[PDB]
């Protein structure tokens, strides 16, 4: 179980974790407030 | 002996070594200094030959490896059918094949992409699909979502299946060297049981299945009325009301009485004329003919007692005067290299992958197939894209084999030693032809512009001027188009309506037509052969000159891919099997895509349209405009590509927004195969000193991509950009004029 | 070693390339370019009658031919002549190789002027 | 002939000499590292320049040099 | 000049390792012309980690 | 050691003939002979492309270019543990020995060498490109 | 070397063109370059480089040299 | 060459709108590269691809030529972009062996020795057929829809 977070904590696998919760924030962002241009 | 032979637990599941990138190569385990590692690290994952020298463990790896990717189609197909259950119009589309839009994804309303999802017909809004799915359930007897569904729950847990079949055949129980290396009785199991149970019991669910149902939906009675598959299984008066020969059961097989099966297993050839596809009665004595021929085929090699015949024998019986010791060696290579197997069994595969597009855009299979001029054009391109990398593949590995396995002591004036021993001549011949044909065809198109800008058509390359006619073509599809009178007495019609002979429609639509040949069609096939020659002189040249050559004589030490042996000697830049693998694939992807044009134009002009005469997409000016490149340039490419650059404010922009994509890329990739990397480092050192200056530089320290690297990046976003943008062209056309 | 073909150890292979007037070694360098010079201005002398920007004129067609055939062994000969200039500084000497090239010239036309009388 | 230069950076560790493919290098006695030996090039008119003894050179920076010069059929590298 | 194991940083300007720091292995006490062997932790780009100096290209800093 | 001779009579190894051999060059300007001496009968790879047999005792190969030799001496080197020398041949019929021309394979120190093209200096301690201007030729600063 | 390509372009036109009566009407005249003796043309190629008004086949300029020239004095 | 391109695309569609009388077409398809692709590429050379046709030729047939022959030109440069130089060595010294084998050809012998081109020649070379093939194609353009619409 530690080299399952060591494995999780390896780079890929952090960089898809973060990419899809970032791109989900946005994507809820955009749902929610829909069409933003300005402010 | 053949026998089963495991060891038990040889490698404990354990998450350890997923924690440590790197952990299979001696080198990269260190750990990384460099970005180069990284690379590295993905480059030789698979590389399991620079892992270990065992030949056992290799075979194991690439068994688990096997089971893998089998999980990982069948996750694939579990999606596709999933997909086609839920989020699908094909019910709709089984009661009006003629005029709703096979159509298997929807988008979700976000960011405007929700124009994608068109007016596909059926009361449904999504993307029309292109794969044939549709045309293949109709074609299996599937009528409701449901069978869909629980087709997609088979496959998932299929998958289940093969990935644990993969940790158990690495982990648990790991076959030994002595059982991968029994080939014959390989083939005996895979000639029986995979294509002769495969095809027999495929042949069972057509006669038992697919004939009742696609009778009724020919007949024209509504999907759920028609009976489930089970009661035509279980109440035997109903296929006997449909084919009486079914109300004697199985007394004509065993009693060998089996010219009363005629209702079902026929010959008529053609096409069924309110469906557009083969006959399913056809296909399905097809595939029990199959069936038997390869059961027959699959009892040749000897295993366990003293019948069958012997691999290494017949390869060493066969020798002669010309070729000295003959095919002696070839089983102790065929059964000790994997690289040699992967090699002849790409290039049989793409063949067999080409062949399966060209057989298939020829005698429609599927009903409502040819009239979905979209799923023939992407059917047909898929295939063919698919075949050319599989025989680059096999050049590839072939080269591989030529480098890490070979090994004259064992190999001594043998086939592949003569070959070695007059490779001169081989590449020098194929290099005059390779000129010749370049010359002569390429020479008829220019010679054409030439002729027609100077205002002088008399003098041109054409069907009525100087008329160069596919004589022996045109003589091979009329004895074709004769053979079902005399020498195919039991045929109805031709196995193709291309060969000649009247028309069958469908819903207004041309289903098939005969396919004339002329001086166009000459001069694109000699065009293709050109460009063939050329990719074979490339790819062979590269296998027969892996090892050494006069410029770099010992050439196998430096391996199979490296950058170069430096600027001396005049400049060795690309002398590597692996260069010339690079150069073949940019060969390749020229080839195909003058193939797919060819394909795509000739059936718009020659063949699709709807019927009132036949209005053709393109009004038949192939014949007269594919003889210039300016006719290419113009009737083709400029004209065809209204519908992709109108394409926005529609639910084709997508495919827009993916040629412009595609365009990008493509240009994208003349970066990497025009520079070198000396430049990117110098770069990438100014941008490091940035980097320190404000405490930033990486512990990883930034270089620039290796030489080979940037060849492989430049030919993959190279492929990808081109392929990309054809498809794009493609997709948007024959949607929007379909 | 060098490798071993019936193409390239044939003995009626042999002969032929013996009796072909390239070489026999003992016949005059003009000799040698009359002969290959007959032969090649006469085969040169078709194409150009069949498929030439004049070849659906009559009667203007063999001679517009043969006129740039005859061009053609002209180009050919001076090729010859340069060739010898740059390479030689009985056949292969720089008044061999000039001896042949006239000789070409002379048989080229001659082969022309034959291939028309036709 | 192309110009090959040895600089008295070198800890003869025979790596170029062993690299060359075309026996150009040797080693010389000499009382300069510890090793006492130094790469010399007695046969730069084979030499092709294919700079193996440069990419075997251990020391920062190269203690072997490869100037690229006038062309001969010998540095060419022709069989023909 | 510097002891085993000090840290020097490095004046030769051709060098990799320039104006950046090393660790002395050893010093050689002939006649030798290079004789401070200093290891650095990143690697060049023939990936060697390891060059002799002289005694005005190394200062211990 | 004293200066070895080639002897032209010497038996080749078994092999039945490439495509990829001598050309003009063998005839006009210059090949070079290679010759060793084998322990037993065994298979060894050729330069120039297949397979070939070595015979017990004395062999003779004759090459191109300089690389192929030094390629089937690399082989013969460190595949079979022979020592083999390969001299140059000129149409005249100059006989010009070498590797190991000091007898001596040149991986090794051996006194009485004279060494070459030694620049007494570092690298950085070289010249500028002004300084070399309009000499005879173009010249490199590393050249003096 | 670009004394001669000027004299030759003066030339050309002087020889091949329509100056004399470009300079009439220069917004409906278009620059003759030179004249075109291409024996590869046929009779449509003749007839289409021969625009107007010249004999045989032209090229219409598009150097501005005729501009420049009646701008600076030539007539 | 890029940077030109660019600023001459520009240049030359900025001045059509203007010159046709509708900069509303530039204002508005100006603003998204498939406007350019599909409002200047594609729209301004319908004419100039027109130059001969298996129907006739008029005045513009040279510049459809030369059009072509700067594509041409352009792809081969490619060529020597790409491909680098071993490979061609090799396929020369097979060449090498094929002429000197051949017989009643191998009486005719070379004075300089075939070799592949150089890497810098290379790189010269493909510039070159890459520049060449750049300003034929974007100068048959110009020309020829510029005089064929004006
Ligand atoms: C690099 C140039 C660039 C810029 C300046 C923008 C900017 C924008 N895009 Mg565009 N876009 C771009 C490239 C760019 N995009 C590319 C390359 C694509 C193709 C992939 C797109 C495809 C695209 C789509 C489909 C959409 C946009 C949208 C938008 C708007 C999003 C506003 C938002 O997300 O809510 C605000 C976001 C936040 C507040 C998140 C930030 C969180 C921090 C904590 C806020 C801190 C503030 C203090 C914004 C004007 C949306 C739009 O409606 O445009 C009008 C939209 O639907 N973009
Ligand atoms: C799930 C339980 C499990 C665990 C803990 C292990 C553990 C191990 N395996 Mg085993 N094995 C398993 C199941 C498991 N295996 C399965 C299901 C298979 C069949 C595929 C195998 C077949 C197998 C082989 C052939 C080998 C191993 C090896 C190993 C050892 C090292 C491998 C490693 O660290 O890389 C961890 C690997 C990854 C984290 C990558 C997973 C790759 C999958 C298939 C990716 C598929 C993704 C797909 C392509 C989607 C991509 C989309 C797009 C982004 C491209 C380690 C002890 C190796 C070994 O023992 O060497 C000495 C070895 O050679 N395993
Ligand atoms: C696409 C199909 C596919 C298949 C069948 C494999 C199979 C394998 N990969 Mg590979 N891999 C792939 C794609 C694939 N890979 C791709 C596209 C990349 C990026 C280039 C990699 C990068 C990669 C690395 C770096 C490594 C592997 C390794 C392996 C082996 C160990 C996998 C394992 O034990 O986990 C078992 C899998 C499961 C238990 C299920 C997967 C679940 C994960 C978390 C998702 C196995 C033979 C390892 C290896 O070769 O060891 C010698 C290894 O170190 N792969
Ligand atoms: C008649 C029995 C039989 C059948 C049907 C197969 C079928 C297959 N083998 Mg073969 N194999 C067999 C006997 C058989 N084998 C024997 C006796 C040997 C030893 C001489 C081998 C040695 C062998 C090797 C080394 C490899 C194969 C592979 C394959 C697969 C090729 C992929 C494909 O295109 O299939 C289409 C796919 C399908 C038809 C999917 C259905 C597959 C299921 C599992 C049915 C196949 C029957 C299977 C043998 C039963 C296993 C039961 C198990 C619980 C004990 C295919 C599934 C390759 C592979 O992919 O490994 C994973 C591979 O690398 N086989
Ligand atoms: C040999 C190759 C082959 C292939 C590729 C198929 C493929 C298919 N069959 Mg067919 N079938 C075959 C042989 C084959 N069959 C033979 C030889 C027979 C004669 C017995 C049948 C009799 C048959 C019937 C009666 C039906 C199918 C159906 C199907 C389709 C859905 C099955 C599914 O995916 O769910 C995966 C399968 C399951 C989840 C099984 C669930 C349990 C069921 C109730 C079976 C219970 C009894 C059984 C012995 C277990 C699928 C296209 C179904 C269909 O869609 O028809 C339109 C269907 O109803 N097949
Ligand atoms: C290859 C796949 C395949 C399969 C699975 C079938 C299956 C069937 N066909 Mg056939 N058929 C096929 C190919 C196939 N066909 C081909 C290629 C042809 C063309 C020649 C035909 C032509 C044909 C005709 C003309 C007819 C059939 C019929 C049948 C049905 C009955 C046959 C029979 O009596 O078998 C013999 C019996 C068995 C094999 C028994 C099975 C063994 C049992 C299940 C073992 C159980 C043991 C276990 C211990 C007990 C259970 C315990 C448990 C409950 C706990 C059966 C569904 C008949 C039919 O009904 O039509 C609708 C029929 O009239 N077929
Ligand atoms: C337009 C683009 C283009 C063209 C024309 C060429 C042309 C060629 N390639 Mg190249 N190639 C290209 C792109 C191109 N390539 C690119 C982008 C790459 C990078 C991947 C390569 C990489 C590559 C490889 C790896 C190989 C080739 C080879 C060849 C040659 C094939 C032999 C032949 O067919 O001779 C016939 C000549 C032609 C088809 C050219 C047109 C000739 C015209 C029609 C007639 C010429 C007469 C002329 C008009 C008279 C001029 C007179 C005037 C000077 C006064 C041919 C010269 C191959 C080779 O040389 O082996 C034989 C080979 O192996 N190329
Ligand atoms: C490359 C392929 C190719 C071919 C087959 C042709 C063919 C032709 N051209 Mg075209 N042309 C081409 C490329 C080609 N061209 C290109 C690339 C351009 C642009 C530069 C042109 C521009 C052009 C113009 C402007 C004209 C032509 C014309 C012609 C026609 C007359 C030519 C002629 O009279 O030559 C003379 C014939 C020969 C020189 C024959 C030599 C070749 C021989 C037959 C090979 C035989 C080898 C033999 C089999 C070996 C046997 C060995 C054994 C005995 C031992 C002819 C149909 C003319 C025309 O009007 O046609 C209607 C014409 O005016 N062409
Ligand atoms: C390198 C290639 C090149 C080429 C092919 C051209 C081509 C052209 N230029 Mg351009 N030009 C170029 C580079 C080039 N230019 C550069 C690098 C500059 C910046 C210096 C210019 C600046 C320029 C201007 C400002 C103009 C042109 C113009 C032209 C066009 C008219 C032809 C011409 O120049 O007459 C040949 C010119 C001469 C032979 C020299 C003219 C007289 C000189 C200036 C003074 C003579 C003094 C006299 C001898 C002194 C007597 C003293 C007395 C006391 C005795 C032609 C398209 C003209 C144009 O566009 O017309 C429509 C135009 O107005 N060019
Ligand atoms: C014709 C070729 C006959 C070939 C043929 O009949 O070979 C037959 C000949 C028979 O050899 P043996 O009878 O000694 O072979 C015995 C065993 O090795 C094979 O069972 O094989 C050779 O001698 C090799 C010579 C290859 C010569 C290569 C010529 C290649 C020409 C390529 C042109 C192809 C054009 C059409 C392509 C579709």
């Amino acid at each position: 179980m530690k080299d399952f977070t060591t494995y999780l904590s390896t780079a890929p696998v952090i960089a898809t974790i973060w990419f899809t919760f970032t791109a989900g924030l946005l994507i809820e962002i955009n749902r929610y407030f829909p069409d933003p241009l300005v402010f | 002996k053949v026998k089963i032979a495991v060891d038990r637990n040889p490698v404990e599941t354990s998450f350890e070594k997923w924690a440590k990138p790197g952990h299979f190569s001696r080198t990269l385990s260190k750990g990384p200094n460099t970005t180069t590692w990284i690379w590295n690290l993905h480059a030789d994952a698979h590389d399991f030959d620079s892992h270990t020298s065992d030949l056992e463990e290799i075979s194991r790896k690439v068994f688990s490896a096997h089971f893998g990717q089998l999980g990982i189609i069948f996750i694939w197909l579990s999606g596709m059918y999933f997909h086609g259950a839920r989020f699908s119009n094909y019910e709709a589309w089984l009661s009006d094949p003629t005029h709703i839009k096979p159509s298997a994804q929807v988008v979700w309303p976000i960011v405007g992409q929700e124009i994608l999802n068109g007016d596909v017909g059926g009361g449904f809004q999504g993307i029309q699909i292109t794969s044939g799915f549709f045309q293949l359930w109709r074609a299996s007897g599937i009528t409701s979502e449901l069978q869909l569904y629980t087709t997609a729950i088979g496959g998932l847990v299929m998958a289940a299946a093969m990935f644990f079949a993969g940790w158990f055949h690495y982990h648990k129980a790991a076959p030994k060297l002595e059982w991968f290396q029994n080939v014959e009785s390989m083939l005996n199991h895979h000639l029986g049981g995979l294509l002769g149970l495969g095809s027999l019991a495929w042949a069972g669910h057509q006669i038992h299945v697919s004939l009742p149902v696609n009778k009724l939906l020919d007949a024209g009675v509504d999907p759920k009325e028609i009976p489930l598959p089970h009661d035509l299984l279980l109440n035997r008066a109903i296929m006997a009301d449909l084919y009486p020969s079914f109300a004697k059961g199985i007394a004509p097989f065993f009693t060998l009485n089996w010219s009363e099966y005629s209702d079902f297993l026929t010959f008529k050839g053609g096409l069924n004329p309110v469906t557009g596809g083969l006959w399913l009665s056809d296909t399905a004595h097809h595939h029990v003919a199959i069936a038997v021929l390869f059961l027959v085929a699959g009892h040749m090699y000897r295993t366990n007692w003293g019948i069958g015949h012997s691999m290494k024998e017949i390869l060493e019986a066969h020798r002669g005067p010309f070729t000295g010791e003959g095919h002696v060696g070839l089983y102790e290579i065929l059964t000790t290299s994997w690289h040699a197997q992967l090699a002849i069994n790409l290039a049989l595969f793409g063949s067999l992958s080409i062949i399966v597009a060209h057989h298939m855009y020829a005698m429609p299979p599927y009903p409502y197939l040819a009239t979905d001029y979209g799923t023939q054009l992407s059917l047909f391109t898929h295939h063919t894209w698919i075949g050319g990398f599989c025989i680059v593949g096999a050049g590839a590995h072939a080269a591989i084999f030529m480098v890490r396995d070979y090994d004259p002591t064992n190999n001594y004036n043998n086939l592949l030693d003569r070959v070695i021993r007059h490779r001169d001549a081989i590449i020098s011949h194929l290099n005059w032809v390779c000129i010749f044909l370049g010359f002569h065809s390429f020479g008829l198109y220019i010679h054409n512009d030439t002729m027609s800008a100077l205002g002088r058509p008399q003098d041109m390359f054409s069907d009525t001027a100087i008329q160069l006619q596919p004589v022996f073509a045109q003589w091979i599809q009329n004895t074709h188009f004769l053979a079902p009178q005399l020498t195919a007495p039991n045929a109805l019609a031709a196995t193709s309506l291309t060969w000649g002979g009247d028309l069958v429609a469908v819903g207004g639509k041309v289903a098939m037509m005969p396919i004339s040949l002329g001086t166009s069609d000459f001069m694109v096939h000699h065009i293709h052969a050109f460009t063939i020659h050329v990719t074979v002189l490339i790819l062979l040249k590269g296998v027969l000159f892996a090892r050494s050559s006069r410029l770099i004589p010992d050439k196998a030490n430096l391996g199979f891919r490296f950058p170069c042996d430096g600027p001396g000697r005049g400049g060795t830049c690309q002398v590597s099997a692996w260069d010339h693998v690079f150069l073949g694939l940019f060969w390749m992807y020229n080839s195909l895509s003058i193939v797919i044009f060819h394909f795509s134009w000739k059936m718009q002009s020659d063949v699709w349209g709807t019927v009132t005469g036949v209005s053709h997409i393109t009004g038949g000016n192939f014949a007269q405009s594919a003889n210039t490149i300016n006719g290419w340039l113009r009737d083709f490419l400029w004209a065809q590509s209204s519908q992709v650059i109108q394409s926005y404010g529609s639910a084709l922009s997508a495919y827009g927004l993916i040629f412009l994509g595609a365009h990008f890329v493509w240009a994208f990739s003349l970066m990497f195969l025009f520079s070198g990397r000396g430049y990117w480092q110098e770069l990438i050192e100014s941008i490091v000193w940035a980097h320190n200056k404000l405490k930033v530089a990486p512990a990883i320290q930034p270089r620039a991509l290796s030489i080979t690297q940037g060849r492989a990046v430049g030919v993959a976003h190279y492929l990808l950009g081109g392929i990309a943008t054809t498809w794009s062209f493609f997709l948007a056309r024959i949607i929007s004029v379909g | 070693g060098m490798l071993e073909t019936p193409v390239t150890s044939a003995p009626i292979v042999a002969t032929y390339l013996s009796n072909l007037p390239a070489y026999r070694t003992g016949v005059a360098p003009v000799l040698r370019g009359v002969e290959i010079g007959l032969a090649h201005g006469f085969l040169l002398a078709g194409p150009f009658i069949k498929l030439g920007p004049l070849r659906n004129v009559p009667e203007t067609a063999e001679i517009a031919g043969s006129l740039s055939a005859a061009g053609l062994v002209l180009i050919l000969a001076l090729c010859l002549s340069i060739y010898g200039s740059a390479q030689f500084q009985p056949l292969f000497s720089a008044d061999g190789w000039s001896e042949f090239a006239a000789g070409f010239l002379v048989g080229g036309e001659a082969g022309v002027a034959w291939a028309y009388v036709c | 002939a192309h110009i090959v230069k040895i600089y008295d950076t070198c800890i003869g560790c025979t790596q170029c000499v062993r690299a060359c493919p075309l026996d150009v290098l040797e080693m010389v006695p000499w009382d300069g590292c510890k090793a006492s030996q130094m790469a010399s090039a007695p046969r730069t008119e084979d030499c092709v320049g294919c700079k193996r003894c440069e990419t075997a050179c251990p020391t920062d920076f190269l203690s072997v040099r490869v100037y690229l010069g006038s062309e001969s059929t010998r540095s060419m590298g022709l069989s023909y | 000049g510097p002891k085993r194991g000090s840290l020097v940083k490095i004046l030769r300007p051709e060098s990799y390792w320039f104006n950046q720091v090393g660790k002395v292995v050893s010093v050689d006490q002939s006649g030798v012309r290079y004789p401070v062997v200093v290891r650095f932790e990143n690697q060049n780009y023939a990936g060697v980690t390891t060059n002799n100096y002289a005694l005005d290209e190394v200062v211990a800093a | 050691w004293t200066v070895p001779t080639l002897n032209p009579d010497t038996p080749s190894p078994i092999f039945g003939g490439s495509t990829g051999g001598l050309l003009r060059k063998a005839q006009t300007e210059e090949f070079y002979v290679i010759t060793w001496e084998a322990k037993k009968e065994q298979i060894f790879e050729m330069p120039t492309g297949g397979a070939a047999i070595m015979r017990q005792g004395p062999n003779l190969l004759k090459f191109g270019k300089k690389e192929q030799c030094l390629a089937l001496t690399t082989q013969l080197r460190n595949k079979f543990k022979l020592t083999p020398c390969f001299y140059r041949v000129f149409p005249d019929g100059k006989v010009q020995y070498l590797h190991p021309a000091d007898g001596v394979y040149p991986e090794k120190v051996n006194a009485g060498r004279v060494g070459a093209n030694q620049n007494m200096r570092r690298i950085g301690q070289n010249v500028n490109p002004i300084k070399v201007k309009f000499s005879g030729r173009m010249m490199s600063p590393a050249e003096i | 070397i670009i004394f001669l390509w000027t004299s030759g372009n003066l030339f050309h036109v002087a020889w091949q063109g329509n100056f004399e009566q470009w300079v009439t009407d220069p917004v409906h005249i278009r620059p003759i370059a030179h004249a075109i003796w291409d024996p590869h043309f046929g009779q449509p190629a003749v007839e289409a480089f021969t625009r107007g008004g010249a004999s045989g086949p032209v090229n219409i300029s598009t150097s501005g040299v005729y501009q420049w020239w009646y701008t600076i004095g030539m007539r | 060459l890029n940077t030109i391109g660019w600023v001459t695309f520009y240049w030359h569609w900025k001045h059509l709108t203007l010159w046709q009388g509708n900069v509303a077409q530039f204002d508005e398809s100006s603003t998204y590269l498939m406007g350019w692709l599909r409002d200047y590429l594609w729209l301004n050379s319908s004419q100039l691809i027109n130059g001969y046709n298996p129907f006739g030729m008029n005045s513009l047939s040279v510049w459809a030529w030369t059009f072509l022959f700067g594509h041409l030109i352009y792809a081969t440069g490619f060529m020597f972009l790409i491909s680098w130089r071993g490979y061609w060595q090799e396929l020369i010294e097979t060449l090498v062996w094929a002429h000197e084998k051949t017989p009643l050809a191998n009486l005719v012998y070379w004075k300089d020795k075939p070799v592949a081109l150089s890497i810098v020649q290379a790189r010269l070379v493909g510039l070159a057929h890459f520049s060449v093939g750049y300003i034929f194609t974007y100068a048959a353009f110009l020309i020829a829809s510029t005089s064929g619409r004006f």
